[PDB]
RNA sequence: AGAAGGGGGACCGGAAUAUCGUGAACACCCUUGCGGUGGGAGCGGGAUCCGGUCGCAGAAACCAGUGAGGAGCGACUGUU
RNA sequence: GUCUAAUACCGGAUAGGACCACGGGAUGCAUGUCUUGUGGUGGAAAGCGCUUUAGCGGUGUGGGAUGAGCCCGCGGCCUAUCAGCUUGUUGGUGGGGUGACGGCCUACCAAGGCGACGACGGGUAGCCGGCCUGAGAGGGUGUCCGGCCACACUGGGACUGAGAUACGGCCCAGACUCCUACGGGAGGCAGCAGUGGGGAAUAUUGCACAAUGGGCGCAAGCCUGAUGCAGCGACGCCGCGUGGGGGAUGACGGCCUUCGGGUUGUAAACCUCUUUCACCAUCGACGAAGGUCCGGGUUCUCUCGGAUUGACGGUAGGUGGAGAAGAAGCACCGGCCAACUACGUGCCAGCAGCCGCGGUAAUACGUAGGGUGCGAGCGUUGUCCGGAAUUACUGGGCGUAAAGAGCUCGUAGGUGGUUUGUCGCGUUGUUCGUGAAAUCUCACGGCUUAACUGUGAGCGUGCGGGCGAUACGGGCAGACUAGAGUACUGCAGGGGAGACUGGAAUUCCUGGUGUAGCGGUGGAAUGCGCAGAUAUCAGGAGGAACACCGGUGGCGAAGGCGGGUCUCUGGGCAGUAACUGACGCUGAGGAGCGAAAGCGUGGGGAGCGAACAGGAUUAGAUACCCUGGUAGUCCACGCCGUAAACGGUGGGUACUAGGUGUGGGUUUCCUUCCUUGGGAUCCGUGCCGUAGCUAACGCAUUAAGUACCCCGCCUGGGGAGUACGGCC
RNA sequence: CGGGCCUUGUACACACCGCCCGUCACGUCAUGAAAGUCGGUAACACCCGAAGCCAGUGGCCUAACCCUCGGGAGGGAGCUGUCGAAGGUGGGAUCGGCGAUUGGGACGAAGUCGUAACAAGGUAGCCGUACCGGAAGGUGCGGCUGGAUC
């Protein structure tokens, strides 16, 4: 069944960019919320808001691409796994294309990505990297 | 592969077969070197080769080569056998060194002068 | 298959007044009977445990399977 | 048999850290802990010497320090071809016993404890900081050092003492060697050596207690095979030499040669210079603000300052003398791999790691020359890691290369939608403590540098306590309908089972006709018929399969499923949103289903048809072809449990151009222009194709794409899906 | 009969005078089975049981105290039972060795019999199963295309 919608999430932004597609929707948690946060503030996508679905949230988000038909993101990749969960502490952070992307982090402070994490100090939970 | 499945059952490494016996982990192994004969080799590379059964110290039975040429070697012989295996023939693992108790070094040896067994010169 | 192969076995005492299990009387209670509730006397039975005692020997005499392994033939009980 | 003591032994008096009972006062974590009081009981000792302030003791106890005992969480081999292990076992009570809790032991009572997270068992093994390798993770290993454990000829047990595997203690049994006067006794090198024996293989039956650690004595002092050393083994690591600067007519000799020369080659001869190491001679240690004696010290202390004491050892080290004088070998040269020509040999000798070389011209065998790499080392073996991403966590795969279980259900387990609040177990932050020393890394310091050492800083990844956090995971208490399931209305279908039943056709039988062939083949023959066959007509018996529909289609989990009717029955799809509210996914084991063949029992048996037989073909023909033809094929009920059981593609879920068929629903526009056209959507089922993927073939919304969850499976080919064991 | 062009199938590339299967015969090696036989290991049941601890008995010995001076008190020697290693008996379990005889496997050589597969391999081939055959194989039933035909 429908395991791991952080992977469905970065899975189905992986289809739609390289497919070409303006936006996606999906399903709308919290913590879909909040990634597509980090995505936007790391400037990964454009905008992102959400509709009166006929049950629960819809989340819908814009893919940004370059000035002609590039990427802005050049991949990525679910790290944390439901069946195998990986956690990192702040002082042995993962280090993604060493330090061209960046990698999903959850911590007591809320999800925050590797910068925030590594000049804030604490470490955690490894989502997903995005580069 | 789903890693519930590795810690079921983790990654066990192949068996590693054991490249030389009959000498039970000795770099070299004396015998009583029985029978000595000439054999011939595979259907390629035409030849009679100096093979000798060697009861080991191991109480085993094996085949050793004879490198070089003439031995003094006819059924009683304390010989020293290592590894070193003969593409050529089938049953043949082992070599003895040349140089021992009662294996003369071979005569006439000029070049390499180690191998076969050979003091340098008077 | 009672496979094989082992162990215990007598007597006395104690446990033992309800030890236990069998059979169920005097005198008390209730639909009046070859009736019922309890009650436990004496009378027998069996088993165990502990201690002691005796002999060469405790199954005591009489009585009362030898066992195991491999073949052939016939399946078998039977019949001649 | 006499005789004699003691800090040996015994008897006493007093003494609280014994006890009991009753109580206080403090604290908890429950059995409980400490400080006390009252009362009644109790238990200890010792002396030894003196230059006349030489000194050694002892005993009762409170607290430290140290060592130890025990218990527990976590971690650390193979194996299920080991699935049932446990009776003092699990617990309790009363006891005993112990230093101490404790089935540690015992009487009684109950019948519990462990295990698929691997009990019990089998095999292997001392463990560790470490060491080897590797980029790391890992893999191998546990040798020096250090820590822990176990053992001491084999096996069993107690004693003293604070403290016992009591290696050089005791008791017994057993095995082995020795003495005996045969009754009896002694011994335990896995301590330091050393011997024999096994092996390929690892050493002196040395000195000192100089230092330190240890034992004892007020002390000097004695003991210490610990320890310091020393000898031997290139056994390993590091360091240094075996000359240097010039030196062409580029000398002789060697080798090759295209016969002009090249090469060894500044390498040599020669000149000139300096002696690291070795030689002789000599002085000569630090390790000793040390260990004792004698001057002075106010006594404890301290030196003015005098004697004497080092195994190493006349060693390390300094200086003088002499002259290149005493000092290089090993391996390899086809590719990996750095390094080539000649001669001798001619599938022979032989080489080799690999693939290959050598059969008359060998850069690959032997020798020579040259060269390369090293160098007191160079090679061979063996072992391990690496390369090997060839067990893949980092870091692999399963359509055809090895790999999807035949299919499904389901147990444990793994995993899990959206949201609210809480706990803070995981996770995460910080601090404290620990993570010994040594090892590894950084920086200095010294042994002449180095190896080696010391110091300071990291490492010690982990663990325990406290104080934070709640984003994610997890627990709890809830909520939602989106997943899942139910209800209702419809829908399609060879889904299944049972009973009855229909017609064609084949075969056989009965009769009618009718005569000489029929049958069969590539061609024949066997065979059938002339006793009336084949053919044809009518009737009848029986069995099996169900033409046309029929398809590329439908249904079923798969295997599979169609003549018709009736009866019973399963699933699926669509729509409403009525209901439940995550109840889901997968699934080790397990269970069920599972083509055909086959097996058992009982029926049935038309046709077909393994076997079989004949004929033919053929060299043969155990075949293909023909003629017959048994089992079987069919039925009922069991068993079997396998197939190219295939899409050679496990299940679930989400997303990622389209184009075109076909099957089952729903829904909107010309709606009565009927057209049963056009569009949307759900579920199938095919073809073609984009992105993407692929070794390619190809797959491609029904993925072999992009991802997640769970399972099954692979690790070169054979041996072999075999043997052995076990289950059926 | 030979040759050319296109397509198809191929396990051939020395290129069909190709490749290649299986018995049988010869040689070597590893290995399975086997009447039996020789060992090892760990238990278990029972018997006998040393020392030794523990639990009982104790006439023989007796210095520490009392005393009525007779003795007594306290202890010792000696004797029995439980447990107990070794040993003995027994039946099993389990791991090995050998074994007449026998079975397959692998590798070898220029051997013998065929020609089963690869082309439509001359009867398409394979899968399961059954039966048969010197041997590859053949045949039946069902299945697959990893074959064909319209
Ligand atoms: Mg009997
Ligand atoms: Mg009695
Ligand atoms: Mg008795
Ligand atoms: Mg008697
Ligand atoms: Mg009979
Ligand atoms: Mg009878
Ligand atoms: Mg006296
Ligand atoms: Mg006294
Ligand atoms: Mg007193
Ligand atoms: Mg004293
Ligand atoms: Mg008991
Ligand atoms: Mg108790
Ligand atoms: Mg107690
Ligand atoms: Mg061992
Ligand atoms: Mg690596
Ligand atoms: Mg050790
Ligand atoms: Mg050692
Ligand atoms: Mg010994
Ligand atoms: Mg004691
Ligand atoms: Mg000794
Ligand atoms: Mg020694
Ligand atoms: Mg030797
Ligand atoms: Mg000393
Ligand atoms: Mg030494
Ligand atoms: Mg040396
Ligand atoms: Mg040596
Ligand atoms: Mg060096
Ligand atoms: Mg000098
Ligand atoms: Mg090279
Ligand atoms: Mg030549
Ligand atoms: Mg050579
Ligand atoms: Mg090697
Ligand atoms: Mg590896
Ligand atoms: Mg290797
Ligand atoms: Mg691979
Ligand atoms: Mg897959
Ligand atoms: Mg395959
Ligand atoms: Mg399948
Ligand atoms: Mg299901
Ligand atoms: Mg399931
Ligand atoms: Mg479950
Ligand atoms: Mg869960
Ligand atoms: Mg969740
Ligand atoms: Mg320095
Ligand atoms: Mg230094
Ligand atoms: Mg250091
Ligand atoms: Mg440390
Ligand atoms: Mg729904
Ligand atoms: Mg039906
Ligand atoms: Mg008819
Ligand atoms: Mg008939
Ligand atoms: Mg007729
Ligand atoms: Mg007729
Ligand atoms: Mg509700
Ligand atoms: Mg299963
Ligand atoms: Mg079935
Ligand atoms: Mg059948
Ligand atoms: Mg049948
Ligand atoms: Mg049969
Ligand atoms: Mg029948
Ligand atoms: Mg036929
Ligand atoms: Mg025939
Ligand atoms: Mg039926
Ligand atoms: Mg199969
Ligand atoms: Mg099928
Ligand atoms: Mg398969
Ligand atoms: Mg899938
Ligand atoms: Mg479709
Ligand atoms: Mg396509
Ligand atoms: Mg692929
Ligand atoms: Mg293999
Ligand atoms: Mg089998
Ligand atoms: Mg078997
Ligand atoms: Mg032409
Ligand atoms: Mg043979
Ligand atoms: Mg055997
Ligand atoms: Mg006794
Ligand atoms: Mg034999
Ligand atoms: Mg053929
Ligand atoms: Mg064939
Ligand atoms: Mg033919
Ligand atoms: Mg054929
Ligand atoms: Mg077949
Ligand atoms: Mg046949
Ligand atoms: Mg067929």
């Amino acid at each position: 069944t429908m395991t791991d919608p952080i992977a469905d999430f970065l899975t189905r932004l992986r289809n739609a960019n390289s497919a070409y597609h303006d936006e996606v929707s999906l399903p709308h948690s919290k913590l879909k919320a909040n990634i597509a946060q980090i995505l936007k503030n790391e400037g990964y996508i454009s905008d992102f808001r959400t509709e009166d679905a006929r049950v629960g949230k819809s989340l819908v988000i814009q893919l940004k691409y370059g000035p002609s038909r590039e990427r802005s993101i050049a991949g990525l990749r679910r790290v944390s796994k439901p069946g195998l969960r990986v956690y990192a502490k702040s002082t042995n952070l993962p280090r993604v294309l060493g330090g061209l992307g960046v990698a999903i982090i959850s911590t007591s402070s809320g999800l925050l990505t590797d910068r925030q994490a590594a000049r804030q100090g604490v470490g955690g939970e490894v989502l997903a990297y995005v580069w | 592969p789903t890693i519930q499945q590795l810690v079921r059952k983790g990654r066990r490494d192949k068996i590693s077969k054991v490249k030389t016996a009959a000498l039970k982990g000795s770099p070299q192994r004396r015998g009583v070197c029985t029978r000595v004969y000439t054999t011939t080799p595979k259907k390629p590379n035409s030849a009679l080769r100096k093979v000798a059964r060697v009861k080991l110290t191991s109480q085993v039975e094996v085949t050793a080569y004879i490198p070089g040429e003439g031995h003094n070697l006819q059924e009683h012989s304390m010989v020293l056998v290592r590894g070193g295996r003969v593409k050529d023939l089938p049953g043949v693992r082992y070599k003895i060194i040349r140089g021992s108790l009662d294996t003369q070094g071979v005569k006439n040896r000029k070049q390499a002068r180690s191998r076969y067994g050979a003091k340098k010169e008077k």
